[PDB]
């Protein structure tokens, strides 16, 4: 792999490291809260294991 | 206190012959060291991986 493209690659993967997403938050704080409620309203309760 | 006037940055009385550019005044030496420091920001390592 020529450098240029190779110091592209790089870059590029970098830029997506640096993204200020909000989803790893929501995932760890949010989603709960929502199944939790759901799970008292759909017509089939949760089966898990 | 009567017939005085503030002033956001220092001042001087009026110059005595003619004016030319200067670059020790308060608001160039605040040009200047703005610029250096982006520079340095720019050069920084978060800048060079991408």
């Amino acid at each position: 792999v020529n450098d240029l493209t190779r110091r592209t690659m790089t870059g590029v993967m970098t830029a997506m490291r640096q993204v200020k997403t909000m989803t790893p938050f929501y995932i760890q704080h949010m989603c709960p809260t929502e199944l939790s409620v759901l799970a008292s309203v759909t017509v089939t309760p949760p089966f898990q294991v | 206190p009567p017939n005085r006037m503030v002033y956001p940055w220092p001042n001087q009385p009026l110059p005595r012959l003619t004016v030319a550019p200067t670059y020790d005044s308060a608001m160039s030496n605040w040009i200047s060291t703005t610029i250096a420091f982006f520079i340095r920001v720019v050069n920084s390592v978060n800048m060079t991986a991408t």
